[PDB]
């Protein structure tokens, strides 16, 4: 895989897998907050999906966490994930620049 | 509202331990010193100044208070 | 690192980037009709046309005049079919004006490969249309988006 | 299919159709890679040949010839039938015992493309 | 023999090294001075060997000068936190005088000190492997310990006699 | 070329060396993405669906002790949803992602290539050592119908609500 004309790209897939975990372990920090109910960020996204896979062609109405979830717990994933492949790539084991 | 509860042992002990931990760090961290003498110390602490001893308690400070406060917010100082 | 002269030629009006010369995007770019190898420019045209005019049935069925109406997505074929033969118009007004008839041996450069690719746009875009009328007219969930499953 | 429903029991149509279309897309896949020049696999040519009727080239060239003959002969027979069974409600044996069919014509339920049968009453004459 | 055996050997540990399994399946030899590694695991391991007995024997002997908690490990929070710090600053004083000032990555092995060496007694490479391999089990059961009492809220002999489920 | 489909041309990333290799890969998940992966995650697959379905037929026939206590008379993925507030399935999570790690590490070498896919070196009892490659067709093959097979007893249950040896009891 080239990232460019010439310029090769790794693509490590074990890079997302661990900026996904990076993420997603913290996010299992409970809360009592209405939000979450009593549990994480990582488990209420997965007990919403849950719950709105139940009511399968409804949507998740607005007002629901669902989606305050959902945007959160991405947003944190996507900055891991940059965070990540910056490290494999720039801090990692075969990285050129020192950066 | 939070707890913050009244001075006692277990905040002081927090304050200490806060500065302390930020005077070794910042041992490590602190990448220039300043050009002057050193506070009369010997080994790891033989360039410890004046001014990063000020600034290593500054932070201990900072990071005492919010330690303190968070520790009273969820209940375990306090 | 990743940006660099386009062929290693620093003073063409280009840059290699990833978006312009990524594996990706070579790939995607050489398998599409309008670049694949081995290909007429007929059969170019008849893959073109036939994705085309798929998709221009929907925005004429649902959003049209007579949307609101039992014969939706009838006029929405019609409405389809008018529109593709002005773009085909189009496309013959400019084979015979931009390529002289010298022949190029149909490299979709040529007039008669022009011609060729616009025979079969023409072709294709009409059989794409009805294919998607067909599909629409057969098919609730198509004609509901979905809101039948509700 | 009308017994097909989300609220359905059945699933036999649809289960046809999932099976025939693995069947229909690494076809597919076959024919593009024919088309293509890239393999060297003949038109209809699947690999079937359990009995090995047709490894024998000319043998393979004889049943090839009688394999398309009766295939266009089953293509307009089958046309014909279901055309006769539009118009009679009769299946292929029941119509071919009746002649003058008009007269013994079976109820039907509708084609499920009820347009097609447009012009049949209005346009064109309804002998029934 | 190698601990992991589907993993690449670690290249930086070595068998004249106490307590060597070949165990370093995630690399941190390789990111780290190993030295430091070596110094901090059997700190680690003399501080948490302590700390089982500092767990285990208040349950039954309690201080005069102490008010005991439901486990010994309440009792920390239960005592004057002037003795936990005054504890933090003895200990403070007795790595200074310890390590003689040199207690930074940076300084601390010059000399050619072994990693763990205070000079206390001299070095058996069987009492090393003894030390080590007692360390690390003393350091799991006090995380096992710790969060029995911890959860429990019973003390760890008790907690044995009875055996209640640990529940949260 | 495929063995497995006569008429479709054989997979330019198959070699056909591997294990279970018969040139099945019509749609070309192989060009996708690097068959040393494809054939961890394969690997992986087989052995978790051998271990559920062994599971689902043995969790039919008996019960350990205590567990029915717990989970009330549920049965397969219900059995989950009880054990899941007393924190079994939590025990189970917690030391999979643990083994996991190491998993983790095995695939960063299989990838750098330094390591076989699937080959974590556990042969206890030597029962490989004889005919390592029937054993690892064995694998793959075993694997296939495990996963088809623990997809048929899940699908099996939710629509009837039996168990995979209940239902062929009783329909
Ligand atoms: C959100 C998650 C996150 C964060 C905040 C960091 C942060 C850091 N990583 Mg990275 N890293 C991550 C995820 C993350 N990492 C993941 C998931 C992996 C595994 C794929 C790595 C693998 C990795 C390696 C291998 C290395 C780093 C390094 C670093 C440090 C310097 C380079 C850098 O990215 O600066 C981060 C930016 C800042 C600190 C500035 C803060 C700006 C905020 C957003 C405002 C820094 C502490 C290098 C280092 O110095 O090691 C200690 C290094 O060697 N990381
Ligand atoms: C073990 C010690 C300890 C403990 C137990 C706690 C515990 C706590 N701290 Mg913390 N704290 C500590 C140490 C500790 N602290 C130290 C050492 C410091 C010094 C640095 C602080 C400084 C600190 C501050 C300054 C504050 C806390 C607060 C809190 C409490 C609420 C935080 C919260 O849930 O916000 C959760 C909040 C969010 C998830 C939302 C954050 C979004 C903000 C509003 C905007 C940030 C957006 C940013 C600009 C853009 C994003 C980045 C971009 C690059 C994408 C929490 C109980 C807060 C508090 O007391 O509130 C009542 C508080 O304000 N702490
Ligand atoms: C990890 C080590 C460790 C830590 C952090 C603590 C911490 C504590 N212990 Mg101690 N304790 C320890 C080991 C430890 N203990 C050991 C090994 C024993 C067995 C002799 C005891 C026996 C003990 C008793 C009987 C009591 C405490 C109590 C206490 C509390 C007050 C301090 C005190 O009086 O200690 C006294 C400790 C000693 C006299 C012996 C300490 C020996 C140290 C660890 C050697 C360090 C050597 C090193 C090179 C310097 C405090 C929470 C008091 C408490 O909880 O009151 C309700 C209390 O009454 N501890
Ligand atoms: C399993 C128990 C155990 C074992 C087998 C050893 C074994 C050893 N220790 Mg000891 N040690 C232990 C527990 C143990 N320790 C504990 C709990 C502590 C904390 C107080 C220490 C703190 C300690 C220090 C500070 C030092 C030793 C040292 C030694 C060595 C010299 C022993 C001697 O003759 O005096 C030897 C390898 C000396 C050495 O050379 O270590 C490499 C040394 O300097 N030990
Ligand atoms: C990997 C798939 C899998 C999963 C997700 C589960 C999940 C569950 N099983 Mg188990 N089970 C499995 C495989 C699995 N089982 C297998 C293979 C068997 C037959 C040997 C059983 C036999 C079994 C019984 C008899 C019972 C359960 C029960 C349970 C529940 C609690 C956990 C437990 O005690 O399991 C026990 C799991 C095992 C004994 C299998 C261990 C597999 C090891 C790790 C294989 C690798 C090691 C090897 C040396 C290499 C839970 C719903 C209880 C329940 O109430 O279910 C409804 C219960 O009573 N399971
Ligand atoms: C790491 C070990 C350690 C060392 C090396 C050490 C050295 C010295 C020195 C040497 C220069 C002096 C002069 C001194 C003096 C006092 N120590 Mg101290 N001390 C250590 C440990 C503890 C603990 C655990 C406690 C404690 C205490 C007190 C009290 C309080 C009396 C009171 O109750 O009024 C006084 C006056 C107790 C306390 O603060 O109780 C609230 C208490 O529990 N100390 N201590
Ligand atoms: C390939 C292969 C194998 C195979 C095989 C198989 C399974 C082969 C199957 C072959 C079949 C099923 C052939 C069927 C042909 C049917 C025709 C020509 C029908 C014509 C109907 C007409 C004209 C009509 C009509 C009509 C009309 C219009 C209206 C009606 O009212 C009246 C009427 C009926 C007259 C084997 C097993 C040997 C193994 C080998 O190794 C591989
Ligand atoms: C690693 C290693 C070792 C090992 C080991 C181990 C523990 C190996 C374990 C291997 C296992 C558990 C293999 C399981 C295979 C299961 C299959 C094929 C299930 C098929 C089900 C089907 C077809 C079905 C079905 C069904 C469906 C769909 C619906 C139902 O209504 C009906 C029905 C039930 C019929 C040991 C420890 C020996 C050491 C050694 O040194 C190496
Ligand atoms: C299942 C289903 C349905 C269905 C259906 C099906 C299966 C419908 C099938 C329809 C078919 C097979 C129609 C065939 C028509 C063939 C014609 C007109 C041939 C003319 C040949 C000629 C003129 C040959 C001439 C010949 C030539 C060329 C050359 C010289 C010789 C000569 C004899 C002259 C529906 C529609 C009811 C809908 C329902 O919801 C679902
Ligand atoms: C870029 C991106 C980001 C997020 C994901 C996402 C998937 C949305 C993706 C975008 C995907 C897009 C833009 C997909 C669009 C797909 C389109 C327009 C597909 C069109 C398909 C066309 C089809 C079948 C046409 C079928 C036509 C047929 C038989 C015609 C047959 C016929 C012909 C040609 C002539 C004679 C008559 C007859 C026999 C009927
Ligand atoms: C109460 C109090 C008072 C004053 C100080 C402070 C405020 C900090 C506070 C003190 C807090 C303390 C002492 C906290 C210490 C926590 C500890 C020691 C936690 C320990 C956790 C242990 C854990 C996870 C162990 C997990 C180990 C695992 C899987 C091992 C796995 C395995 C390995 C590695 C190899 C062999 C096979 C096996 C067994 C599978
Ligand atoms: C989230 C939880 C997953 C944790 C995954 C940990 C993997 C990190 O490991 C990263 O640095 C290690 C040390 O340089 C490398 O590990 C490599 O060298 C190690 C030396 O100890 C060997 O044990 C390994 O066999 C070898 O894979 C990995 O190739 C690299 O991916």
């Amino acid at each position: 895989f080239e990232i460019s004309d010439g310029v090769e790209f790794d693509l490590n897939p074990l890079v997302l897998a661990i900026s996904f975990l990076g993420w997603s372990l913290p996010g299992l920090l409970p809360s009592n907050i209405p939000l979450y109910g009593g549990k994480g960020l990582t488990t209420a996204l997965f007990a919403e999906i849950g719950e709105h896979l139940q009511t399968f062609p409804a949507p998740p109405p607005i007002g629901d966490p669902f989606w305050v979830i959902l945007f959160i717990w991405h947003s944190g994933l996507f900055a891991t994930m940059i965070f990540g492949t910056i490290g494999y790539n720039g801090y990692g084991p075969k990285s050129t620049t020192k950066y | 509202v939070p707890q913050t509860a009244a001075w006692s042992a277990k905040t002081c002990s927090v304050m200490v331990i806060s500065n302390l931990l930020c005077i070794v760090a910042g041992r490590y961290v602190i990448q220039v010193k300043g050009s002057g003498p050193s506070l009369p110390l010997t080994g790891s602490f033989s360039n410890f100044g004046l001014p990063e001893l000020l600034a290593t308690t500054s932070l201990g400070h900072i990071v005492g208070s919010g330690a303190i406060l968070g520790l009273s917010y969820v209940g375990l100082l306090s | 690192q990743f940006v660099k002269p386009y062929n290693d030629d620093p003073f063409v009006g280009n840059l290699a980037t990833p978006v312009s010369t990524s594996s990706f995007t070579r790939s995607f770019l050489s398998n599409l009709p309008a670049y694949r190898s081995g290909l007429s420019p007929l059969l170019r045209g008849l893959e073109i046309g036939m994705t085309h005019g798929y998709f221009l049935v929907g925005p004429f069925y649902k959003l049209g005049p007579l949307r609101n109406s039992d014969v939706a997505l009838i006029s929405g074929l019609f409405s389809s079919i008018g529109l593709i033969i002005i773009l085909a118009a189009c496309l013959a007004i400019y084979g015979v004006v931009s390529f002289n008839e010298d022949d190029n041996t149909d490299s979709l450069q040529t007039s008669r490969g022009w011609k060729q690719f616009t025979s079969g746009w023409l072709v294709g875009s009409i059989g794409g249309a009805s294919f998607a009328y067909i599909l629409i007219s057969n098919i609730v969930f198509l004609q509901t988006s979905g809101l039948n499953l509700i | 299919l009308s017994m097909e429903g989300a609220g359905g029991k059945v699933a036999t149509m649809h289960q046809l159709l999932l099976w025939l279309g693995l069947l229909e897309v690494v076809s597919a896949f076959a024919t593009i890679q024919m088309f293509g020049g890239t393999s060297s696999r003949m038109p209809g040519e699947f690999g079937f040949d359990p009995l090995g009727f047709g490894k024998s080239e000319a043998a393979m060239k004889t049943y090839r010839l009688k394999e398309v003959k009766n295939g266009r002969l089953a293509m307009i027979g089958i046309g014909g039938m279901v055309h006769h069974y539009l118009l009679t409600g009769k299946g292929p044996l029941q119509f071919l015992g009746g002649i003058p069919n008009y007269k013994s014509c079976i109820e039907h339920p509708a084609s499920g493309l009820p347009y097609l049968m447009k012009a049949v009453g209005p346009v064109l004459p309804k002998i029934c | 023999q190698m601990a992991v055996p589907f993993l690449q050997p670690p290249s930086k540990l070595s068998s004249s090294m106490q307590g060597y399994a070949g165990f370093d399946p995630l690399g941190f030899s390789e990111k780290f001075d190993v030295n430091w590694l070596r110094e901090a695991e059997i700190k680690n391991g003399r501080v948490a060997m302590l700390g089982v007995v500092g767990l285990l024997i208040p349950e039954f002997i309690t201080l005069p000068m102490y008010s005991a908690g439901a486990t010994p490990y309440d009792s920390a929070f239960t005592v004057p936190a002037w003795a936990l710090i005054q504890i933090t600053l003895g200990c403070g004083a007795a790595e200074y005088y310890m390590h003689k000032g040199k207690m930074t990555p940076d300084n601390m092995f010059d000399g050619s000190r072994a990693p763990g060496d205070f000079g206390w007694g001299k070095a058996d490479p069987v009492m090393a492997t003894k030390e080590i391999k007692n360390g690390r089990l003393a350091m799991l059961a006090f995380g096992g310990i710790m969060h029995q009492q911890l959860i429990t809220k019973m003390g760890t002999f008790a907690h044995l006699v009875d055996f209640k489920p640990l529940v949260f | 070329m495929s063995p497995s489909i006569p008429f479709l041309k054989k997979p330019d990333a198959l070699d056909g060396t591997a294990a279970g290799d018969i040139g099945f890969d019509p749609l070309g998940f192989s060009s996708l993405a690097d068959i040393k992966f494809l054939q961890e995650a394969e690997i992986k697959h087989c052995r978790i669906a051998m271990l559920a379905a062994a599971g689902s037929i043995a969790q039919d026939i008996f019960t350990f002790p205590g567990y029915s206590a717990l989970t009330g008379g549920a049965k397969m993925t219900a059995a989950h949803d009880k054990l899941v507030a007393t924190g079994t399935m939590g025990q189970i999570l917690f030391w999979v992602s643990f083994a996991e790690v190491f998993g983790t590490v095995a695939l960063f070498d299989t990838l750098d290539g330094k390591r076989a896919p699937g080959d974590f070196k556990f042969d206890p009892l030597g029962m490989g050592k004889k005919n390592m490659a029937d054993m690892q067709l064995k694998e793959i093959k075993n694997g296939r119908l495990a996963m088809l097979g623990i997809a048929g007893m899940t699908h099996g249950y939710f629509i009837s609500g039996k168990g995979p040896l209940e239902l062929l009891g009783n329909f």
